[PDB]
């Protein structure tokens, strides 16, 4: 019944882990039964999903009896139940993959607004709480706005979205610009 | 050699100590005979990292050629034999008998297609430990040998109509397991280390990884004269007896041929929740011990 | 180890003529077996490798040949680019203990010339510091191999002077030297006429230049 | 091709260690391994040791096996040698060299022992001196010879000009000597005409820039 929250281009760990300190056939699957990764002998075997190019192991762990699924890059529609089938034993683990943007890259003026948007997984009931260098709280579901930005705003937001009891921590960088009366 | 009157005997060809026995043999051979230039495998817990294991010594260039292997009863224990022209390997076995050894096995390495081996003596053969797991290997074993001819000069030949012959065969078999209305697809490997993904076997001492793309792109049930397979001897190679890496000399010889017989596949089903009326099929291998239990899988050890 | 013997140390050969260098290995290397060119204050330069392949820039008039343990490396025409020091390499053994030979110079080839020799008393400065150089200079000679000897108060001297020479001239193919002796200010105080002689093949009696100290 | 760039002079004393580094550019760097060979004055070359690079694995000379550490950053494109327990005899220029080995990522290696592309070098100097400029003094004068003395420094290396670069006609910069006190000396010539002592003046410019020193020394009869 493992949740993992991970954060959208970063990458994730899923662990499986077997009863002995010895390799032995693994191999990781998703809720559809389609085929990630897994091994054969002491190859490394990629199935026909949709994170092919992104998935990957730590064979250096296989001989301890760990049998990572790595994933690099994460997108949205990784987010899934992942199963680690390995000696006769299942186990199970949700992904959880979240974004979160800035209404715009550029810098912005004192007293305009400020919109952050969560990208989120069918499924999912996050909450959001960002809070601004000056300590300016705000919180929301999918949308989180800020009607008027001060100039002590500047600089690193911190955002956190909890999750199935789980929260993951997004840093975003606001400029805010200064000016002469 | 003798048979057993009115005897049956359970076999299960994935659960044999003759295939642990016969796979701790062949990784001592080729570790005493094969050896790298450099070997580094890996070595970690304890404090928390991890750390390389390098070893460096001399390589000679050595002509690899297997000979065949008898497996005799150890001390204390005798081997059976089902008579069955047609077994799959698990399950009751009612013409069975006592052997003194095994037939000559040849240890051969590979990854995809099985060389060198045995045919089956009636019609083709598929085996699989669990064929509703989409993650067992199938292990495939032919009627009727196809030639598949290898140079050192990048590439492989297979007679296109023997092969396509032997997939119609083949599908055949796969749809009387999974469904006579699936339309039987072969495609590439979808993935994963170079050994596994090409067909990967070793020739005149070199490593060589084959693109089995044409080989394994067909649809069944719904070109040239020669299949030609093109191929890359590598110096640097993932090793099979155990997770490390091995680098040896580049080759000597300008005139590498091989000449082998495919006497059978290891293939893996796609599956996975689709609605859809086809089966997807896909060349694989990597553990040996498959290559092993394509010849062992008829035998097995009891206590006397 | 494999010993990599180079011949001749040095080379002395006129401008557009052929030359042929010789690297000896104590055991078979094969074929592994490459040629470097250096020139003074440059890294060294691959010409040859495998014996006998060209590397890329490397003129057709530079050839290498040999297998086993004796190799030539043959310049068939030298340019005025092509003076420079000669290393062989051997890299066969495995794992690898790679050596070079000790290298040949290759010098460029011209008529003798005698050097012209000058001498230089300490300065009073450097003997206001307590120390006392002399300085023997010999300018513009052919070939390299000269004899510098000091003499103070017709006494030979031994251990108390150091030699540099530079590189061949670029333009006149000469070489120079300088040779210096150091003596404290007392000690020099304590002698008259400081000598240096020089012999050269370009000279028909050995040269003195001498002065009396005051 | 790759371009091979190193770092600095290094002046140690005896006992310390030494980390030189060089910059590999223009081409894939796990497709070539890299070998670090040294040039003691006056002396030939001296193979130091090699890292096969996509394996990150080096072998090294059976005489300095031991103390002697090459390692490489794959992020950075940076090959570095690492020279512990330094002696005096360890003072020499220092090469980076390097050779393509084939599509390594796609395990070709050919593993060359030949070497193609070379640094500038790196001078290690080696030595229980400390950093001090030169002493200059002169050696006074149809072709009339005269110079400067450039004595008592450490470390190499010093450079000499002529009236600010204005001369270097019949100009001889010897190489520098190793004199028994630890310290550097070495002398620049020049012959002029004869006519000329009583007109032109004649300064040799002395740059020592370890020491951060400038000396300029008018010469006269
Ligand atoms: O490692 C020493 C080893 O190198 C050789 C030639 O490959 O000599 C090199 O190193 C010497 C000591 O540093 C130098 O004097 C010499 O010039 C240089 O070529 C071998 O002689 C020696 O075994
Ligand atoms: C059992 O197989 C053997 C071959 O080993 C054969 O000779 C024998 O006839 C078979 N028994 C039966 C019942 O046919
Ligand atoms: C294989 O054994 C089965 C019983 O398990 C037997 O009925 C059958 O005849 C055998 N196969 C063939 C084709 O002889
Ligand atoms: C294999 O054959 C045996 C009879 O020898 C049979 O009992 C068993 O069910 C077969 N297995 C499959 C999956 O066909
Ligand atoms: C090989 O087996 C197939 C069935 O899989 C059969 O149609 C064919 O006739 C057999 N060929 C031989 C040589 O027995
Ligand atoms: C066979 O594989 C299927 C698919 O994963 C699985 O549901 C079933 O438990 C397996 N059977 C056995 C006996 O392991
Ligand atoms: C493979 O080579 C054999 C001879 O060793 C030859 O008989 C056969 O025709 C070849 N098969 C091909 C090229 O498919
Ligand atoms: C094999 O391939 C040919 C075309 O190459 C195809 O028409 C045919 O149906 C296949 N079957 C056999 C047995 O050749
Ligand atoms: C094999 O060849 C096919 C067709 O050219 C290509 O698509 C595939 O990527 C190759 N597989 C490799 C390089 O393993
Ligand atoms: C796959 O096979 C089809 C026909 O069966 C062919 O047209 C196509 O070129 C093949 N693709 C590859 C990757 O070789
Ligand atoms: C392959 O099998 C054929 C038919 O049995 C035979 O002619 C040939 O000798 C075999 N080739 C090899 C390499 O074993
Ligand atoms: C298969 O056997 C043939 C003939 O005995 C031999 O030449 C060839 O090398 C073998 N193939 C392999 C991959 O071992």
């Amino acid at each position: 019944k493992k949740v993992v929250l991970g954060k959208k281009g970063d990458t994730v760990e899923l662990t499986c882990t077997a009863s002995q300190k010895k390799s032995i056939q693994f191999h990781w699957k998703n809720s559809n039964q389609i085929k990630i990764l897994g091994n054969q002998g002491s190859f490394l075997t990629k199935g026909p999903s949709k994170l092919n190019d992104r998935a990957d192991s730590r064979r250096s762990l296989w001989d301890q009896g760990n049998f990572p699924l790595i994933i690099k890059n994460l997108k949205i529609e990784d987010s899934d139940t992942y199963i680690c089938e390995v000696e006769d034993q299942k186990e199970e683990v949700q992904l959880l993959v979240f974004g979160l943007t800035a209404n715009s890259d550029t810098h912005l003026l004192q007293g305009q607004s400020l919109t952050l948007t969560l990208e989120s997984p069918p499924g999912s009931s996050p909450s959001v709480q960002c809070r601004s260098p000056r300590g300016k709280n705000i919180q929301g579901g999918k949308t989180l706005s800020v009607s008027q930005l001060e100039l002590q705003d500047s600089g690193t937001w911190t955002c956190t979205v909890l999750q199935n009891q789980k929260k993951v921590e997004f840093k975003i960088d606001i400029v805010v610009l200064a000016f002469q009366k | 050699e003798v048979v057993l009157v009115n005897v049956t005997e359970n076999f299960n060809m994935w659960k044999n100590d003759m295939v642990e026995q016969m796979h701790e043999d062949i990784i001592s051979l080729w570790d005493q005979s094969l050896k790298p230039c450099v070997k580094l495998c890996p070595l970690c817990v304890g404090a928390g990292s991890c750390n390389t294991s390098v070893i460096t010594q001399a390589c000679p260039k050595v002509s690899f050629e297997p000979i065949p292997i008898h497996y005799c009863a150890p001390a204390g224990f005798a081997i059976l034999k089902c008579n069955n022209k047609t077994f799959n390997g698990t399950g009751p076995c009612t013409n069975v008998s006592t052997v003194q050894c095994t037939h000559g096995i040849r240890p051969v390495v590979s990854s995809q297609l099985l060389l060198n081996g045995s045919l089956a003596e009636e019609e083709v053969v598929i085996r699989s430990v669990n064929f509703t797991d989409n993650a067992k290997t199938i292990i495939v074993q032919l009627n009727t040998s196809v030639e598949i001819n290898c140079t050192g000069a990048g590439h492989c030949n297979i007679a296109r109509a023997k092969w396509n012959n032997t997939l119609k065969q083949i599908a055949s078999k796969l749809r009387e397991q999974f469904g006579n209305n699936k339309t039987i697809i072969f495609k590439q490997s979808s993935g994963g280390d170079p050994e596994i993904v090409t067909h990967w076997f070793n020739c005149g001492g070199e490593f060589f990884y084959c693109n089995s793309t044409q080989l394994f792109n067909s649809t069944w049930f719904n070109g040239s004269d020669t299949i030609t397979l093109p191929c890359r001897i590598k110096q640097i190679i993932n090793m099979w007896q155990k997770v490390c890496k091995a680098m040896y000399a580049p080759p000597i010889s300008g005139q590498i041929r091989c000449s082998s017989n495919i006497t059978g596949l290891l293939l893996t089903r796609d599956g996975g929740n689709s609605n859809n009326e086809s089966e997807i099929f896909r060349p694989g291998g990597g553990d040996m011990r498959d290559n092993w239990r394509s010849e062992l899988y008829k035998y097995k050890v009891v206590k006397i | 180890d494999i010993v990599m013997t180079q011949s001749p140390a040095t080379l002395s050969v006129s401008p557009g003529e052929r030359a042929t260098l010789s690297c000896r290995a104590s055991e078979s290397v094969s074929s592994d077996l490459a040629w470097y060119q250096q020139k003074p204050g440059q890294a060294p330069r691959l010409l040859i490798y495998g014996a006998s392949t060209r590397a890329t820039g490397v003129p057709a008039r530079f050839s290498g040949s040999g297998s086993g343990a004796e190799f030539t490396l043959t310049i068939s025409s030298l340019q005025s680019e092509d003076f420079a020091v000669y290393y062989c390499q051997q890299y066969n053994n495995w794992p690898p203990r790679y050596t070079f030979g000790q290298g040949t110079r290759l010098e460029i080839k011209r008529t003798v010339a005698a050097p012209s020799v000058f001498i230089f008393p300490p300065s009073d400065e450097q003997l206001k510091s307590g120390t006392a150089s002399v300085v023997c200079l010999l300018n513009n000679f052919y070939p390299r191999e000269a004899k510098v000897q000091w003499k103070v108060d017709n006494a030979l001297q031994s251990g108390n002077s150091q030699e540099s020479v530079t590189e061949q001239d670029s333009k006149d193919s000469t070489y120079s030297l300088s040779s210096t002796l150091t003596l404290s200010k007392a000690d020099y105080e304590k002698h008259k006429v400081y000598a240096c002689e020089v012999t050269h093949q370009g000279l028909s009696s050995p040269v003195t230049k001498s002065f009396n100290r005051g | 091709e790759v371009q091979l760039v190193e770092s600095g002079a290094e002046v140690k004393k005896p006992g310390s260690s030494v980390k030189v580094s060089c910059k590999a550019s223009g081409d894939t760097f796990i497709r070539y391994s890299f070998t670090w060979v040294r040039q003691a004055p006056g002396q030939g070359l001296e193979w130091m040791g090699r890292i096969i690079t996509i394996l990150d694995v080096a072998h090294y000379a059976p005489h300095l096996q031991g103390r002697v550490t090459i390692t490489a950053d794959k992020s950075t494109s940076t090959v570095y040698l690492e020279l512990r327990n330094l002696r005096s005899d360890d003072t020499a220029v220092y090469f980076c060299a390097g050779v393509y080995e084939g599509e390594a990522d796609e395990g070709e290696y050919d593993n060359n022992g030949f070497l193609k592309h070379w640094g500038q070098g790196t001078l290690v100097t080696v030595s229980s001196a400390s950093t001090k400029g030169p002493s200059v003094f002169p050696l006074a004068p149809g072709t009339a010879a005269l110079g400067c003395l450039v004595k008592d420094y450490f470390p190499e290396p010093v450079t000499v000009s002529w009236n600010s670069g204005a001369l270097t006609s019949g100009v001889h910069t010897f190489p520098a000597v190793l004199q028994s006190s630890g310290l550097y000396s070495l002398s620049s010539v020049v012959t002029v005409p004869s006519s000329s002592l009583g007109t032109q003046t004649y300064i040799c410019n002395v740059n020592h820039k370890p020491s951060n020193t400038k000396v300029d020394k008018k010469v006269e009869p």
